[PDB]
């Protein structure tokens, strides 16, 4: 039996995970099902999971998942001479427990215009959420950042290019997702680029 | 003089009233296990959604209709508390969709009621989301 | 015998809901106030017995309508109800919004920060909480006071071609386009063009 099934959420996906317990053979494959919080009683099998050797299997598009109720998973240990008994996993509400990602920043500069668009991978069939953005811009030695006011996704962050130098501008968002708490995600590896 | 409709601003709930919806929903869910299992099935089964525009905010009517109902009679009761700011933006939602509309133009009562509080926070969010992008019947 | 209280208001900017009177002419003695707020088909005391002749009601609902109850009280003997409706959603009004000004060449850069409540975190502003939401821009050389008006798509807005050496003063407010429902200018702010 897997020891360790948990169902943990990364870049605005559900992944559940688990290692294994020792004395089991090399040849072990696993078997995972989900369970939503109402009618507790169904034990949907997840097929994309089914019978994979990968000791992680995605959980944010399956047969039938409501992210908006709490769901669970289970996972068991399939071998040609006998399955382990399966072990769930703690529950996990979506839209109250999901953990966003920074964007990609789609820079376009004009004469004195610079763009910071955000561009997201969200998962093909998620409900819609707040995706205000933080973009922290500064300078190659400057050290302190300037925090620009969150937008919203679809919306350029416009920063001012003061005439200047050639120097080495570095840039990075933050994901702000406000379903009914506020839940910041980390910032991006900085775009540093040389500007003129 | 007639009310204009003013669905537009309900795109983006109070992150309040989620919060207590939230609450409300555990406090229900705490509540069925509590007691035990309940024979009737109350599975969250997917409504078919319609492009037409006037029948989504008909439908989104219907639900608000009866989740108001079904949540204000358990208020009643006082089975479980801080359904109060659920109830009055249930009102609220109600009677401006209700308004655009006419400007425009044996199962257990337990899963019955075990539905609607589960699917209460796919209606907030997602039915009067489309209802609101949509506006008044065409 | 008591007074009862006189022009009571419900001044509320950004949710910001308090509900404020005139203290009656009582012949002498100390006059209390009493407000109390309709739920559920009763009223429930928010102020009783304050010396204060206002008091806040932001934690009530941004949903929905109320009725708000408040009379006056001299020790055993009271004074009759005053009573008004408010609707916070249609009868609050949008305060300034923030303004980002920055003046390079004969170009002006604008940028506008929505208006935030209170009872809300930094994320959720007013701009959130109207959705159908649209910023409108007034500007003008100073002195003359010809208001040209730009209603920029997003929140920002790029003036161009100023005549330098000469201060521009610009405003802005949010506005509803489909209530046709318009915010408070917001401080108007002067800025003179680099040479
Ligand atoms: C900045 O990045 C955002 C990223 O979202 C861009 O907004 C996106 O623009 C595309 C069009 O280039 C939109 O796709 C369209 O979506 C509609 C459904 O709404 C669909 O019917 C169309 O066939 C088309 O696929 C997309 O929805 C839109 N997303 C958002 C969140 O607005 C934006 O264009 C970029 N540039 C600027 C200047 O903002
Ligand atoms: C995986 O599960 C095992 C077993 O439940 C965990 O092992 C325990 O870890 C805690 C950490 O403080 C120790 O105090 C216990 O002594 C360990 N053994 C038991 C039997 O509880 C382990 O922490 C879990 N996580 C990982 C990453 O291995």
């Amino acid at each position: 039996p897997p020891q360790n099934v948990t169902l943990l959420s990364q870049n605005f996906s559900v992944y559940l995970t688990w290692l294994p317990g020792l004395g089991n053979p090399q040849d072990v494959t696993y078997f995972v099902a989900y369970q939503s919080s109402p009618t507790r009683r169904r034990w949907r099998e997840v097929e994309e999971c089914a019978g994979t050797k990968e000791l992680l299997c995605s959980m944010m598009c399956l047969k039938k998942q409501d992210l908006y109720n709490k769901f669970k998973g289970r996972v068991r240990t399939v071998s040609p001479s006998s399955k382990s008994p399966w072990v769930e996993s703690e529950y996990l509400d979506y839209l109250f427990e999901v953990e966003p990602a920074p964007p990609v920043l789609v820079l376009t500069q004009t004469e004195e215009i610079l763009s910071a668009n955000a561009t997201y991978q969200l998962p093909p069939c998620m409900p819609p959420l707040d995706l205000k953005y933080e973009v922290a811009f500064w300078k190659e030695g400057a050290g302190n950042k300037t925090l620009f006011p969150v937008t919203p996704h679809g919306q350029p962050v416009q920063i001012t290019l003061q005439p200047a130098a050639s120097e080495h501008h570095c840039l990075s968002a933050r994901t702000i997702y406000t379903f009914s708490v506020p839940k910041y995600s980390k910032f991006s590896k900085p775009t540093c680029f040389l500007l003129e | 003089a007639p009310r204009r409709c003013l669905l537009s601003h309900y795109r983006s709930l109070e992150p309040r009233t989620l919060a207590a919806a939230k609450a409300l929903r555990d406090r229900y869910e705490e509540e069925a296990l509590s007691w035990g299992q309940r024979n009737c099935s109350f599975r969250p089964r997917r409504d078919p959604p319609r492009p037409s525009s006037c029948a989504r905010l008909r439908h989104v009517a219907r639900g608000i209709a009866d989740a108001q109902a079904v949540l204000s009679g358990l208020h009643r009761s006082e089975l479980l508390p801080g359904a109060g700011p659920i109830l009055e933006l249930l009102a609220a939602a109600g009677r401006d969709v209700a308004a655009c509309l006419e400007l425009a133009r044996a199962d257990s009562p337990r899963c019955r009621k075990a539905s609607v509080v589960f699917n209460l926070l796919r209606l907030l969010t997602w039915e009067l989301r489309l209802a609101a992008h949509s506006g008044p019947c065409l | 015998m008591v007074p009862p209280p006189e022009n009571v208001r419900m001044n509320s900017v950004n949710f910001k809901n308090i509900l404020q009177w005139e203290s009656p002419a009582f012949a002498k003695g100390q006059l209390t106030f009493t407000a109390q707020y309709l739920s559920y088909r009763i009223f429930q005391d928010k102020c009783m017995q304050t010396t204060l002749t206002e008091c806040d009601f932001s934690s009530l609902s941004k949903y929905g309508d109320h009725t708000l109850r408040v009379r006056a009280e001299f020790a055993d003997e009271h004074s009759d109800w005053v009573q008004i409706t408010f609707c916070p959603v249609d009868d609050t009004i949008i305060g300034p919004p923030g303004m980002q000004v920055e003046v390079l060449a004969d170009s002006l850069h604008m940028r506008f920060l929505a208006p935030k409540i209170e009872n809300e975190y930094e994320t959720w502003t007013m701009k959130d909480m109207y959705n159908s939401w649209t910023y409108n821009v007034q500007y003008w050389k100073q002195g003359t006071d010809e208001k040209f008006q730009i209603t920029p798509q997003y929140d920002f807005e790029v003036l161009r071609n100023l005549e330098p050496r000469t201060t521009y003063c610009v405003q802005v407010r949010g506005f509803l386009p489909d209530r046709n429902k318009a915010g408070e200018w917001s401080e108007p702010v002067c800025e003179q063009t680099t040479h």
